[PDB]
């Protein structure tokens, strides 16, 4: 099966009535499906987590994800976790979550506690970590995109079998490294899938200001790779359209570029302020597009969803995010002392000197 | 009035735009939105689109557009949201921008300014406190200041904008509404090249600017109250520095602390305590102690230690006093 | 009339046989005609001149141009010289010659004489022009595409009525600042004409190697602007887009993205060794396709070229380059001191300093 | 055997890639060309082309895909055509490569090498001849070496491919057929962190690296001639640097004259000195005198007038000398 790319309209498989689009059978099961549905869930909890956690002052930064549910859930049930790479930005916590990443670590890089295996190095909203092959966040716009590019050429000469997904807002993509990580991967037919979560807005600065082109989508002309636009509020067409480039790249065929278009319901972050730059008119209109209600209606449709299951989710999740703040708070703080650690595998002199130099006044 | 460093800025610049047509702003989020610390707030509805222009999320192209229309026509102050995200347009900034008049033989010129807050003091991690000053100054071309008060905002940003090379201009976020001092709203600019004696001294000489002026006046207060008297010398201008100030203040107290926050090696401070040594080694008493940033990428976590302490500064001042 | 955007085949107007091919009539006086021929050999003799110039040791450094001459010198007839602007790079200098810049101008900057009024800060193949709106040439492949942008959205906000051109190889599509200038031109809707001088070739490495879209022109859907594919060794082709592209910028329709396809003749450069990385097949089935024996066909089919206008225009230009050469020499060495001027408006203390320090020497 | 630079830093590639498969070669013009200045001369064809990569015309490209490939698995060597070039992927270097070890506590690593031919006196205009290192030693994280001799550039590049942490290795192009030393065939490599004394003495030490050597050394011949006894020292790497060869040196002669290519301002060499005039003050009979590049553009005119002059060091010896 072959999705079609360019496609004027998004790409969506669930009607808005529940029912199936796809030019293809549905092949995931009642289990799998609910699986997705509980992720959307944990996610946009976790998110409404978030905001509690700036409001009692427990962590300084957070990047709203509400609305990116179907997207970032799609993604991380689309690749192998702890097989395949992801490289993604900020507004991923929702991705990082469905990946596996235990709470304990995600709070405990919010808090910068030792629970941090990132070590309290970034503020809030950078995780990483090894074991899930979540490649650490850096703050610069699209940093990530070479980095994830030079990743899936190592999979290919290495012959892991192993596919690389790199995710990144629109506004990502009017950064000369965007452009260039991804010019070299499809030169090299690597193995990487570069996913757009478009939210039509780059903090303040909105799409028509953002980029010229019609869409993200069309952008892999530039590159000549196939690029796919996809109703990112759609966690199935999300799933499959995505899963599609990664099998691709995992038989060799190189890259693909794939935009999902969501909506950003919360502000840029706590920093900033929505109600400052858009229409309530317009986040009314894509609120009635919640990626999870949506979805509800599709299981619901298939007997595969009740009122009694959603709550019985949905206090599981409370328990785990619970569970999971405990264990990131009593880790205790990180020691003045890591601060000169990691820098290099060992310090050097003058790492030493400056190590030393602190103590006299701790 | 009383204002804070950011109203100082925003008054600057809309003095300079009510002043000259050709003068323009651009970066991320200034239009609309004012600026994510509100610098250029109303500075779109009063003037335009065509004057205030939020840009596409790239530095190159905010860099070397800016460079394209300073060399045309204009006169851009363009805005890297935070001084860590210049680099991406880092070749535009050293390759075009400071090199456009002298690779030309004076034939094309850069009358424009970049602006981006900088240091730390306000838990930013790795890229929402860094100080790049040194990565400009290295760079032939550039002229750099950076700003600690409001008084001196105002004043240097309009001599940014009249100034016809290319100037980077550094405002620390940690002083952008931590203080409200006296600015007049009537026209008036300062020298960019000149340092600014903050406190007169005769036992110490604390060399210093932007970021850790808080700290290094502070420990001037508590060595005051030890009767002994430190010289705070402000540089403001790190490109061209006031060479006269620096060698006047240390020849009279014959010793001397730098303090910076961004990183130890290959710094600014480290360039200025390398020229006191070569030049005035006959008027020290002791030896030029450098009080920097550690050479570490910024951490979130130790933030609060990462940049210099009081007592930090203290310590190395104890050491000068007592060699 | 206008041309297609993304075309499967370049576009081209003159035939095999010299024939007009273009759908609309040829509307290009025949003196016209005659000018584009000159200069193209202008050009293709500077280049060789410049050959020699690196025999003698006259000039250090040269960027063979050979086989752009078509491309080069149909831009600077679609621009109006001295009024639109142009942001070149170190192969340009046959563009820069048909655009006006004198001979003595450039051969001065080759030479690094006093003639060059850039003062012999740079390296050969660094030429600019203030008179000309020449932007001077900078080493890092691309960089000059955000400034092109900049000026353009300058012209566009003054409503100066002039058109910026921005002409780069086809490596130079590969940079990020190439697409991030280009990108930020297109959402201004700034009169900005991006040309894309495609040999096949960065150095040694393949277009294949290069880039996977295609072709160059792809690359416009990226920025949501008129991308054309034309044939560059086809002198009319060439000057019919560009100056379309040119008229739609200067109304202010935006940018477009040409790309000229051509073929580098000589190696990329005299450091360079291009028998090392290239098919003879590949590069004799080129040499067939000179763009000045091409459209020497088509003007002789017209009556425009007969044999002895071509031994009376070559012995012209002979002359002008002799004479540019001994005024670019005769100029004289530049100054030491030179080098502590134009770093700003005027010297800070320390290059006072570091200048006094040198005159001891 | 007898070997240029290139023919020493090609063995170290040949050798090290026949060692470990994960040991991949990528950049502009590196496979069928065999590199610019034929450092990469016959990898190409002995080992294929997913070992020998040409990339396209980008260096954030080639930067951040190296640092990709080194995070997941492999052991690049990155190759930046001309130091000035590093610049289109300087963010890829300081926040990407310098600072994921940091930045992730220790979970990804960077075991990379970055490649690149600086230095002036070679008539390369303001691109062809940049000595950039103090860009890069000011960034933490990353190492940086620069080599002067064919015997360091084998010795050196080898250690660098098996270091762990990033290195940047800079290689000056006037040094690149120079001289013909003996190199050893057989495996070995040398310590990153040490300087290499070229000439023992004791009445002035210069500290010197790369590019500026040939003069140096020329210099502490003449002044043997005349009676002067010149310690000379070769840092090879300049992050981390030796630190105690330095001190050693410096208080034992009392006298110092450090010497760069690269411009003055905010230098490594600016660092060096600030560092003898904070530690060894006690110890220094005269200033740290620096012999450095002008802070202007490389000029291409006056092209051997920039690059420090035997007469330029020697002036400054006898400043040191004589105070
Ligand atoms: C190189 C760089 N420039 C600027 C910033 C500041 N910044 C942080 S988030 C952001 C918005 C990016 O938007 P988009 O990619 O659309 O992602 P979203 O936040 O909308 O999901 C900006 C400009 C940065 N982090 N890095
Ligand atoms: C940023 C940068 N990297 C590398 C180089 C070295 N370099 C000079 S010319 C060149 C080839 C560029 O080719 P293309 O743009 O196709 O132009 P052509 O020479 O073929 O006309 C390269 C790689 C450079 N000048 N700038
Ligand atoms: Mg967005
Ligand atoms: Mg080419």
């Amino acid at each position: 099966h072959r999705f079609e790319t360019f496609t004027e309209e998004p790409i969506r498989l669930i009607g808005e009535e529940g029912e199936w689009l796809g030019d293809f059978p549905l092949d995931l099961e009642g289990e799998k499906l609910r699986r997705l549905y509980r992720d959307m869930l944990a996610a946009r909890m976790l998110d409404e987590r978030y905001t509690i956690l700036i409001r009692t002052g427990k962590t300084s930064f957070i990047a709203p994800a509400a609305g990116h549910e179907a997207a970032q859930v799609a993604i991380a049930h689309a690749i192998r976790p702890g097989f395949d790479w992801v490289f993604p930005y900020y507004r991923d916590h929702g991705l990082a979550l469905a990946l596996g990443i235990p709470l304990k670590e995600l709070l405990g890089q919010m808090l910068a506690t030792k629970a941090d295996p990132n070590k309290g190095r970034q503020m809030p909203e950078h995780p990483g970590s090894k074991a899930l092959n979540f490649f650490t966040v850096a703050s610069p716009i699209a940093s990530h995109v070479p980095p994830a590019a030079g990743a899936a050429i190592s999979m290919k000469l290495l012959r892991t079998g192993q596919v690389a997904v790199c995710t990144f807002g629109d506004g990502a993509t009017s950064e000369g490294d965007w452009y260039a990580g991804i010019n070299f991967a499809a030169v090299q037919g690597a193995p990487a899938v570069f996913i757009a979560e478009n939210n039509f807005y780059a903090i303040s600065v909105d799409y028509r200001h953002q980029t010229h082109s019609p869409t993200i989508a069309d952008k892999a002309h530039a590159f000549g790779i196939p690029g796919y636009l996809v109703d990112g509020m759609d966690v199935l067409a999300s799933y499959y359209v995505v899963k599609e480039a990664v099998e691709r790249a995992r038989r060799g065929e190189g890259p693909s570029l794939v935009e999902l278009r969501v909506y950003r319901y919360g502000p840029h972050s706590s920093a900033d302020d929505d109600s400052r730059y858009r229409p309530k008119e317009e986040v009314a209109f894509w609120r009635k597009k919640d990626p999870i209600p949506r979805f509800r209606r599709f299981l619901e449709a298939r007997g595969l969803w009740n009122e009694e299951w959603e709550e019985d989710v949905r206090e599981e999740i409370r328990a785990e995010l619970e569970r999971g703040l405990k264990e990131a708070e009593e880790a205790g703080p990180v020691p003045p002392e890591w601060m000169f650690e990691d820098v290099f595998a060992e310090k050097p002199w003058h790492l030493l000197r400056q190590e030393a130099l602190l103590k006299e006044e701790l | 009035a009383l204002m804070t460093m950011v109203q100082a800025l925003n008054r600057a610049l809309d003095e300079e735009m009510a002043k000259d047509p050709r003068v323009v702003v651009l970066g991320e989020d200034v239009g609309k939105r004012g600026g994510v610390f509100l610098v250029t707030e109303g500075l779109l509805q009063k003037y335009g689109p065509d004057r205030v222009m939020d840009t596409p999320l790239s530095e190159a192209a905010i860099v070397g557009a800016a460079l394209g229309m300073a060399a045309h026509g204009l006169r851009p102050v363009a805005e890297i949201q935070f001084a860590d995200y210049i680099f991406p347009g880092f070749d535009q900034l050293v390759s075009q921008v400071a090199k456009l008049r002298y690779r030309s033989g004076g034939q094309f010129t850069a009358p424009l300014v970049v602006r981006m807050p900088s240091g730390g003091g306000v838990r930013g991690g790795h890229h929402h406190s860094q100080s790049p000053e040194a990565h400009f100054v290295h760079t032939a071309g550039l002229k750099v200041v950076a700003v600690s008060t409001p008084y001196d905002a105002k004043g240097l940003l309009k001599a940014a904008i009249r100034d016809e090379d290319p100037v980077v201009f550094l405002e620390p976020k940690r002083l952008y509404r931590s203080v409200k001092e006296e600015v007049p709203e009537e026209d008036y600019t300062l020298p960019i090249g000149k340092a600014a004696l903050r406190r007169e001294g005769k036992d110490l000489t604390l060399i210093c600017y932007g970021t850790v002026m808080p700290e290094v006046l502070q420990a001037a207060a508590e060595l005051a109250k030890a009767g002994v008297s430190a010289e705070v010398l402000d540089l403001r201008t790190l490109m061209p520095w006031d060479y006269e100030a620096v060698m006047n203040s240390v020849a009279k107290t014959g010793r001397v602390v730098l303090v910076s926050d961004a990183p130890r090696h290959a710094s600014f401070v480290s360039e200025v305590a390398a020229t006191i040594a070569e030049d005035l080694l006959d008027m020290l008493l002791a030896p030029p102690i450098r009080v920097t940033g550690f050479d570490t990428p910024y951490p979130y976590a130790q933030d609060k230690l990462y940049l210099p302490t009081v007592t930090r500064i203290l310590n190395a001042a104890k050491r000068a006093l007592d060699y």
